[PDB]
DNA sequence: CCAGAAATTGGCACGAAAATTGCAATAAATACAA
DNA sequence: TTGTATTTATTGCAATTTTCGTGCCAATTTCTGG
């Protein structure tokens, strides 16, 4: 409720800046978790980190 | 379904619909004040489920009143004037009303 | 007793100082009510918050007063009850703040 | 042959029947597990609802602490239309105090029912109508007759009897009609004065429009899913490094290349199916749904040389945007009845005809199903009475005896 | 007259009843500030 | 005005037809080493 | 020049289940003529 989504006409539920930053962090974290699970080569996991 | 512009609004009284024509749009030359309806519009809310309460409501008061909302255009508070011009823009392929 | 329950949520906190420090990982985990695992916000089909997302009702609380997400418990008679299907507590929607 | 049916072809086929949102979820799930895949202030304002208005009126009313708690419980159990959704016993249980009887709850409920709007927090329709009628002055010409009808005989008023009502109430047509009109002048849903919400829309998957005298169908490019190969990770594929490191990249590159092709084939199949559907049902997009033709899956499955299963899977939960509106791309498949001489008439067209004929009837004597069948069997259609009754029930239209009016 | 939500409704009720007294309470923006500072990984709290 | 009939309505059934859903590891084109 | 390993291309059958229109008939609703 401190980072709400903006509803506008036509049903567009646009996102704010904080939600975008959180989404980027979560996407990178999930990809890194999967790569560490799958024992990826170090050259890729360093870039992901 | 689509939103409909019409004068057949169930929840409002007969007086508030006196300034609207057969198409649900205010007359030219009408003197309006804050809160008056300029364009009458309804938004659908229909759904398949019908409890006995809804059946009783539809039987007593009619089916038009149900499965519809009221999203009409109203004069903002503290605003008055005379209706001097109305313009209607319709998408291609949509049936035109009498006002257009 | 509903009178005490309603009286308790208007109480003001007493304090005389403000303390600032560094947050341990255990402190941060003790603050939280759950872990966010997915970058989803809104379902866009039922227009409900996605589970484990940034707006999850199981983590941050109900989207309506005293109602769980699925809809088994809905009134004040079930206040404070954690639903076994959706996991949402039956409480006020201001806890999302 | 029975194809080959690898565990990859199963996933490629399963992509057909997923809606765009579920497809995006699947694409994200496959994206976070394959490194070589990739994809190409405001605060708001507080709104006052019905419950907020009711609680604002509760705060400014001289209630005691117990009465205020009971009022909070009552206002909590009030839906958007203004009706009480729980019995008073549930409210008494939720209070949690054992020295309170049902009489105090009844008194607090009576006090709340006189808030603005009047009739709110009503138990049922009879209670709401009686509450609204108790605020009228005694000078109303037909107050007593309407009150009697609402209090005693409302079920047979809903049944549209209008004749047994005359016998029991001992009135005349010119008085019973006035009482009925007075009743119908009341407000059925008190809580809809404060409307809060927003209509919910959908994103169409395919758009059909009219260009230079013909119909053009194309995918909606604002929602079409598309993936891409990550070149940075693909570059370090066969370079000098560990053999395991080089083998980890080839497999993922193969998987990504296959997934991109599966997405492209899904889009192409959807476009071809939609194009064939628009070509077949061409009169609908011009002259409304009274001219829809009765096509089935096997009709499309021969115009694109696919199997009926593929057509069934593609058309699932995908929406088409037309100047008339938004449909589900399966709304165009319907049953049929035999017409006169030769041909078939779709059930959608017959439903539209039935709705039109019912909407233009005499209010004094509504059209029964036999009369509707006779009227339909003049244009050529051969539909049975039971089928017409089924269509009317599907349209949510009451029977003939429940559509008549005293006018 | 501001972001203190409970005092807002108490003051209106007191004024309508003819009692010109207030119970101040805590502003909401301070709670928002505390939450935003905590979201940065800093432990800030009220004591006693 | 009162039976008795005639009409109306909707639940259940039937056989055809339509629609849905589970399969799980192949065949040919192509670059390539002898 | 030729047998061989790799990469594409494959998006249909065959069960099983659901839905279809329309008939039979009991239970309500209206009509009529004595
Ligand atoms: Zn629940």
């Amino acid at each position: 409720d401190l980072r709400p989504l903006v509803p506008l006409d036509g049903g567009r539920f646009a996102t704010s800046d904080l939600n975008d930053l959180y989404r980027r962090v979560i996407n990178r974290n999930n990809r890194l978790k999967r790569l560490l699970d799958l024992a990826a080569p170090d050259i890729i996991v360093r870039n992901e980190k | 379904g689509p939103e409909e512009i019409t004068a057949d609004i169930p929840n409002v009284g007969e007086a508030a619909l006196s300034k609207l024509d057969e198409s649900g749009i205010v007359y030219i030359g009408a003197e309006v004040t804050g809160g008056d309806i300029l364009v009458g519009k309804v938004t659908p809310k229909g759904e398949t489920q019908l409890t006995p309460e809804e059946k009783l409501l539809r039987a007593i008061f009619g089916e038009k009143a149900s499965d519809v909302k009221d999203s009409s255009l109203r004069v903002p508070n503290g605003v008055s004037g005379t209706v001097i011009d109305v313009q209607v823009f319709t998408r291609d392929g949509v049936e035109k009303d009498k006002r257009a | 007793d509903l009178l005490k329950f309603l009286k308790a949520q208007t109480k003001t906190e007493e304090f005389d100082a403000i303390k600032i420090a560094l947050a341990s990982p255990d402190m941060i985990r003790s603050w939280s009510f759950g872990e966010v695992k997915k970058p989803e916000t809104i379902n866009y089909r039922t227009f409900k918050p996605e589970r484990d997302g940034l707006f999850c009702a199981r983590i941050f609380g109900p989207v309506k007063d005293y109602e769980c997400l699925c809809g088994k418990y809905k009134r004040l008679k079930h206040r404070g009850v954690i639903c076994e299907k959706c996991g949402v507590e039956v409480t006020q929607t201001k806890v999302r703040r | 042959q029975q194809l080959a049916m690898t565990p990859q072809l199963q996933q490629a086929i399963r992509l057909l029947q997923l809606s765009t949102l579920e497809l995006q979820q699947e694409l994200q799930q496959a994206l976070e597990s394959n490194p070589l895949l990739e994809q190409i202030v405001y605060q708001g304002e507080t709104t006052q609802t019905l419950q907020d208005y009711l609680m604002w009126q509760v705060e400014l009313t001289p209630f005691s602490d117990t009465d205020r708690a009971i009022a909070t419980s009552i206002v909590d159990a009030v839906d958007e239309t203004g009706y009480l959704t729980v019995p008073l016993e549930d409210i008494l249980e939720s209070i949690g105090d054992e020295e309170i009887d049902i009489d105090e709850v009844e008194a607090v409920l009576k006090r709340i029912q006189r808030f603005d709007p009047v009739g709110v927090a009503a138990k049922d329709l009879r209670d709401c109508l009686l509450i609204q009628l108790s605020q009228f002055d005694k000078t109303t010409p037909w107050l007593e007759e309407a009150r009697l009808i609402i209090s005693d005989h409302l079920d047979l008023l809903a049944n549209h009897d209008f004749r047994t009502l005359m016998r029991v109430t001992r009135l005349k047509e010119d008085v019973l009609k006035e009482a009925v009109n007075l009743i119908q002048s009341l407000d059925p849903r008190p809580g809809q004065s404060i409307q809060t919400g927003e209509p919910e829309y959908v994103i169409p998957d395919v758009l059909v429009r009219k260009h230079n005298g013909h119909w053009t169908v194309e995918l909606n490019s604002d929602s079409i899913p598309r993936l891409q190969i990550n070149q940075h990770y693909a570059s370090m594929c066969n370079n000098a490094r560990n053999d395991g490191d080089s083998q980890f990249i080839r497999s993922n590159l193969q998987d990504a290349k296959w997934l991109i092709k599966s997405l492209e084939s899904r889009n192409d199949t959807l476009l071809r199916v939609s194009r064939c559907i628009v070509e077949q049902q061409q009169a609908f997009f011009e002259q409304g749904e009274e001219y829809m033709k009765p096509m089935v899956l096997a009709d499309i499955a021969q115009a694109v040389e696919m199997h009926e299963s593929t057509i069934s899977r593609v058309t699932t939960q995908k929406y088409l945007h037309s100047p008339r509106g938004i449909f589900e791309l399966k709304y165009f498949f319907s049953s049929h009845v035999n017409t006169e001489g030769g041909g078939e008439a779709s059930s959608t067209a017959i439903r539209a005809l039935v709705k039109k004929l019912i909407a233009a009837e005499n209010p004094a004597k509504p059209l029964s199903d036999s009369k509707l069948t006779s009227l339909l069997s003049e244009q050529g259609i051969m539909v049975a009475r039971r089928t017409v009754a089924k269509y009317r029930e599907s349209l949510s239209i009451p029977p003939s005896n429940q559509r008549k009016q005293l006018v | 007259k501001s972001d203190d939500v409970n005092g807002r409704t108490k003051m209106y009720k007191n004024i309508v009843d003819g009692n010109h007294q207030m119970e101040p309470g805590m502003p909401e923006s301070f709670n928002v500030l505390l939450k935003e500072i905590r979201s940065l990984g800093i432990n800030i709290e009220l004591e006693d």
